[PDB]
């Protein structure tokens, strides 16, 4: 058959899962240290004390 | 080695602030005994 000029420029592509915005978190502050280090450091506050 | 920690160790963790809250009380009863000896001894 005799195709007519191309209506549609195109080629293959990548699909990934679109990501998020990482909405952050009201208390992550705390994100640097683990919850066990915070819990640790208010006992040893108490102990200190 | 997701992980949580249970009542058991909740458990072991509130006692250690009932133990460090009742040794406070004794050590102020002991200072109170003292400060009774004291001011007993003074007049
Ligand atoms: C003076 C010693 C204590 C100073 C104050 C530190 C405040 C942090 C304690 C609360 C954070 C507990 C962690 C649970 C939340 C989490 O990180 O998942």
């Amino acid at each position: 058959i005799d195709f007519s000029k191309p209506f549609m420029s195109l080629g293959i592509s990548i699909m990934i899962k679109k990501p998020q915005k990482s909405k952050p978190g009201v208390f992550s502050f705390l994100d640097p240290l683990a919850y066990e280090i915070w819990m640790c450091i208010v006992f040893a506050y108490i102990g200190v004390s | 080695d997701s992980y949580s920690y249970g009542w058991s160790f909740y458990f072991g963790a509130l006692s250690f602030i009932i133990a460090e809250m009742v040794g406070v009380l004794a050590v102020h009863m002991f200072i109170d005994r003292h400060k009774q000896l004291r001011a007993t001894a003074r007049a």
